[PDB]
RNA sequence: AAUUCGGCAAGUUAGUCCCGUACCUUCGGAAGAAGGGAUGCCUGCUCCGGAACGGAGCAGGUCGCAGUGACUCGGAAGCUC
RNA sequence: CUUGCAUGAAUGGAUUAACCAGAGCUUCACUGUCCCAACGUUGGGCCCGGUGAACUGUACAUUCCAGUGCGGAGUCUGGAGA
RNA sequence: CGACCGAGUGGCUUGCUACCUCGAUGUCGGUUCCCUCCAUCCUGCCCGUGCAGAAGCGGGCAAGGGUGAGGUUGUUCGCCUAUUAAAGGAGGUCGUGAGCUGGGUUUAGACCGUCGUGAGACAGGUCGGCUGCUAUCUACUGGGUGUGUAGGUGUCUGACAAGAACGACCGUAUAGUACGAGAGGAACUACGGUUGGUGGCCACUGGUGUACCGGUUGUUCGAGAGAGCACGUGCCGGGUAGCCACGCCACACGGGGUAAGAGCUGAACGCAUCUAAGCUCGAAACCCACUUGGAAAAGAGACACCGCCGAGGUCCCGCGUACAAGACGCGGUCGAUAGACUCGGGGUGUGCGCGUCGAGGUAACGAGACGUUAAGCCCACGAGCACUAACAGACCAA
């Protein structure tokens, strides 16, 4: 798998997956990750995420 | 009308003070079943991680499916079974009756024991076979050691001495295995005693705590609302009634807490290997680096990284081995983060 | 009951407000109860996922409203572990009214609903719209 | 709020500007009722005034999760005695 | 509503906007009050140098379980333990 | 189910008495924490039935375990709700204030009603109204120093001691079966899970994390750079190790003897008879099994080796798998024990400086943007590595 948001490989047995309001889902790695789109802040606008890079 | 409640902690494991030994010493062994051999290794304790195995139980709705489960990282390299002892039935319960050496030692065997330069290997094998002539022969057991030198992990040298006891077929067949494994060298391995997929009995000293409070100690409640306010914060209501007019030793006191031991039972084991697949880059936090003989156990194990803990085959079993779980895959990823 | 297939740290506890998944007619739901519990003294009862509990509505129409009914938790906000390790949490807390046979009492499901919920109650499951 | 005699203790709200504001009432009040929006920096400016290192606004640009960014700084509504 | 054990008109009756660190109750918001506790910060606590009190004291005193006795005993009696 | 009448046991209520204390044995209710009783609420095993089944009703053995959450009320008591296997009762100075709380009773203030000429009263109501002490002894929980057993090292034994280390529930197959007109509707057994309790652990999820890195407000160091203060982090964002629970792992079966009970053989009493002798069974209860302690068990223990002029030990030195003092464990050049350095593995989120852009502005000036730059800064972990420090050396001892 990978992260829905940093785009870096989910070690296996590991990780969340929140459910949104309508259904959606989204696998996260970290709670880093987790955090930073509460933020309301988008991957591709962080620098040491994979997706930006 | 005050609700009933169980009380605080259990009486099952006391007196709550430090261990004597920092080596387990079990107090049972397995029944004698089929052939003759040693019940019981040891190791030590290394780290934790995690794997991925396809379901072996043949009564779960996910059998054949992935599952992930944690286990402890152990190192068992070989040990060595320097003696022989046997023991005599006398009406005062079992006793030492004579022991039975070898030449071939480690190197640093001496930073504990006073090794043996002069002994007679036959006058005590003599008596062993002549008293269980007489039918008086009580169990046979060997004295086994470890070597920390083989674990680089591990700061000491001087080896942990142990007794493991030895049984199997008849008396005479396991008085002579035993007398075998010895003379050679006593050199023994997890492969000649453990399976991987068997249900064994981890033993070891927890983790020492120092002195500790009731709450944590036994269990207690902190006190609530407005009486955490008033001057005690973690302390028991009352040491007891009026009357008896002496403290009771059931009520919950401070004191030591851990480095106490304890016997864990049925803790399946998932792996028994070598080689540097389970270790976790980085190195195991406070450990250090596996590389060689170890064995990967089902769950947690009592005690800290570095600490020596005891094998024995699990002596009341609730389940039937299934050997050889298939493993597809090992964690290595970095124990910081 | 029929083993879940996964962990649970129930979310809810006796007096919980949550949300009513459904077009019965009831918006929020209060717990009472949890069905075959029984907790510690001065333990507050708690329910979570897959659990079926005893509510009683505190919003919606006049008519369903301060109605004694039963239910079923749909969806919680505290993680629960799956097999393969991984936590699964969800937006919101919700549970789905249900009678004597633990058939939905309205028509439709509002919202996802956890696959571990099929299991148990497939009558309740089978008027899922979307299955997680 | 499941705690407790009781929300005790702690917390919540908060500065300023615009919108907007119920019952009742001795017409004074109720009232900051309630509820909603705004708020920084940089650039060039308009208005009041003699002027301020006084005040009120406009336009464009622009960063943060958050602009009374710390500090300072009300929690609100109802019934009865 | 009211038959008031035993209300009632300046021993004042009824009633009331505004005001209140006054008594009781309800809702929204909030939260470690609670479920159920955890980790951390600062000052003590513990060890060391120096300084250096007080409360209390018929005697004896390692106690426990029962009994007895002015009917609520570390001290009497029998045991147990030490 | 059970009147009348008759015989008792207990010491929870109430009443009686006035033995003990008025140079004081702190109140009610609650809370917390520990032990117990059985007249048993549930759970085990049984007997009868107006026992088809299923659900009951009544009775016996049985105190291992359990008996919970809430709404009014200070309440004890009791009424009420939803859950439950069930949500039993009672003793311990109506257990428990040198533990807590202080709502009630019962000080001094005030009001109402009734009574009184009045001060004032009330076994009427109501608002307010204080919780002292540095433990000598004894007791228990944990930690040491000595002596006895009479040189040392390592390994054990087991008299005794503690345990609930386990209790209970739901579901599936059995089975829509047995039983039954039908409605309805089981069991032995085997599996899966939940709950309460218990012991341990931190790979995973979660919390903390005044280590750390970043953003930003006010003020001082002239600006810039880089910094101090704002309670012992100014605030905001992220957070490693460790410690933790809200996270994860583990916690029998089976034997032996019995109770109630079901029976066998069997006599007194040719028959009958479960009993008088003898025997086969049979409880969550008893004993063993399992876990924990345990040579001071005064019958003060056993074995193997080393040593009695030398085995072993304390002190010293570098450190923690240990720790309040003490204790415990490890390494000491026959070395990787700690530190430096370098790697690896981690945390932040792209450094200063320069260059280009930049709304505008004559210009000066300019918030900010891109690049350089997964950059800069930081680490309680691991590895490599004798560079530095484990040096010199003292003492005890048959
Ligand atoms: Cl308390
Ligand atoms: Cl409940
Ligand atoms: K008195
Ligand atoms: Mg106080
Ligand atoms: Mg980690
Ligand atoms: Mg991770
Ligand atoms: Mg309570
Ligand atoms: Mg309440
Ligand atoms: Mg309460
Ligand atoms: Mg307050
Ligand atoms: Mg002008
Ligand atoms: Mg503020
Ligand atoms: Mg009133
Ligand atoms: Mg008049
Ligand atoms: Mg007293
Ligand atoms: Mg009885
Ligand atoms: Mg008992
Ligand atoms: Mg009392
Ligand atoms: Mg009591
Ligand atoms: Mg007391
Ligand atoms: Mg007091
Ligand atoms: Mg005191
Ligand atoms: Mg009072
Ligand atoms: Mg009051
Ligand atoms: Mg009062
Ligand atoms: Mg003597
Ligand atoms: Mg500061
Ligand atoms: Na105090
Ligand atoms: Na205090
Ligand atoms: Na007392
Ligand atoms: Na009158
Ligand atoms: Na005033
Ligand atoms: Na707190
Ligand atoms: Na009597
Ligand atoms: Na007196
Ligand atoms: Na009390
Ligand atoms: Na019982
Ligand atoms: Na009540
Ligand atoms: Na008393
Ligand atoms: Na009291
Ligand atoms: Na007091
Ligand atoms: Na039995
Ligand atoms: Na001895």
């Amino acid at each position: 798998r990978e992260c829905d948001y940093c785009g870096t490989d989910i070690e296996p047995g590991t990780g969340t997956m929140f459910v949104h309001k309508d259904g959606a889902t989204t696998h996260f790695c970290s709670s880093k990750c987790e955090n930073n789109a509460d933020l309301g802040r988008e991957a591709r606008n962080l620098e040491w995420t994979d997706t930006a890079r | 009308p005050q609700p009933s409640r169980p009380r605080k902690g259990s009486l099952g494991f006391g007196p709550r003070k430090r261990s004597t030994s920092e080596t387990p010493r079990f107090n049972s062994w397995p029944s004698d079943d089929g052939q003759p051999g040693v019940q019981g290794f040891a190791g030590y304790k290394a780290g934790m991680t995690h794997v991925v195995l396809v379901n072996d139980e043949p009564n779960s709705p996910r059998e054949g499916m992935e599952e992930t489960v944690p286990v402890t990282v152990i190192e068992t390299p070989p040990m060595r079974a320097v003696a022989l002892r046997a023991y005599e039935d006398t009406p005062y319960g079992q006793r030492p009756l004579t022991e039975v050496w070898t030449d071939e030692f480690h190197s640093e065997l001496d930073r504990t024991l006073d090794v043996p330069e002069d002994h007679d290997p036959d006058a005590a094998e003599e008596q062993i076979r002549d008293a269980h002539e007489a039918g008086d022969l009580g169990d046979l057991r060997l004295i086994t050691h470890t070597v920390p030198d083989a674990v680089p992990s591990v700061p000491k040298k001087k080896p942990d001495v142990m007794e493991t006891r030895v049984g199997g077929g008849s008396v005479s067949d396991r008085l002579d295995h035993a007398l075998d494994i010895v003379e050679d060298g006593g050199e023994h391995a997890m492969n000649d005693i453990f399976r991987a997929g068997e249900y064994a009995d981890v033993a070891g000293v927890t983790k020492g705590k120092g002195t500790q409070g009731p709450v944590k100690r036994w269990g207690v409640q902190k006190r609530k609302g407005k009486h955490a306010r008033q001057g005690w914060r973690r302390r028991i209501g009352n040491l007891g009634p009026w009357n008896p007019s002496r403290v009771r030793s059931t009520v919950p006191q401070q004191g030591q807490t851990g480095y106490h031991q304890r016997t864990e039972l049925n803790k399946r084991l998932i792996d028994i290997g070598e080689g540097d697949e389970p270790t976790v880059d980085g190195g195991f936090v406070n450990y250090g680096e596996v590389d060689g003989p170890y064995t990967l156990v089902k769950g947690s194990v009592p005690g800290p990284d570095k600490r020596l803990v005891r094998f024995r085959p699990a002596v009341r079993p609730n389940d039937q081995p299934r050997l050889d779980p298939e493993v597809r895959y090992v964690s290595n990823e970095s124990n910081q983060g | 009951m029929e083993a879940l297939g996964a962990d649970v740290t129930q979310g809810l506890e006796k007096g919980s407000l949550i949300t009513c998944a459904d077009n019965t007619g009831a918006r929020e739901l209060k717990v009472i109860s949890v069905h075959g519990y029984s907790g510690t003294k001065n333990r507050l009862p708690k329910a979570g996922l897959g659990d079926k509990i005893t509510v009683s509505v505190t919003k919606g129409t006049p008519e369903m409203r301060r109605q004694v009914l039963e239910a079923v938790v749909v969806r919680q906000r505290k993680p629960i572990r799956r097999p393969d390790g991984t936590r699964v949490k969800f937006e919101d807390n919700a549970a789905v009214i249900v009678d004597e046979n633990e058939d939905p009492r309205g028509t439709e499901l509002k919202g996802p609903i956890a696959r571990e919920v099929a299991q148990r109650f497939g009558s309740v499951a089978s008027a899922a719209t979307m299955i997680v």
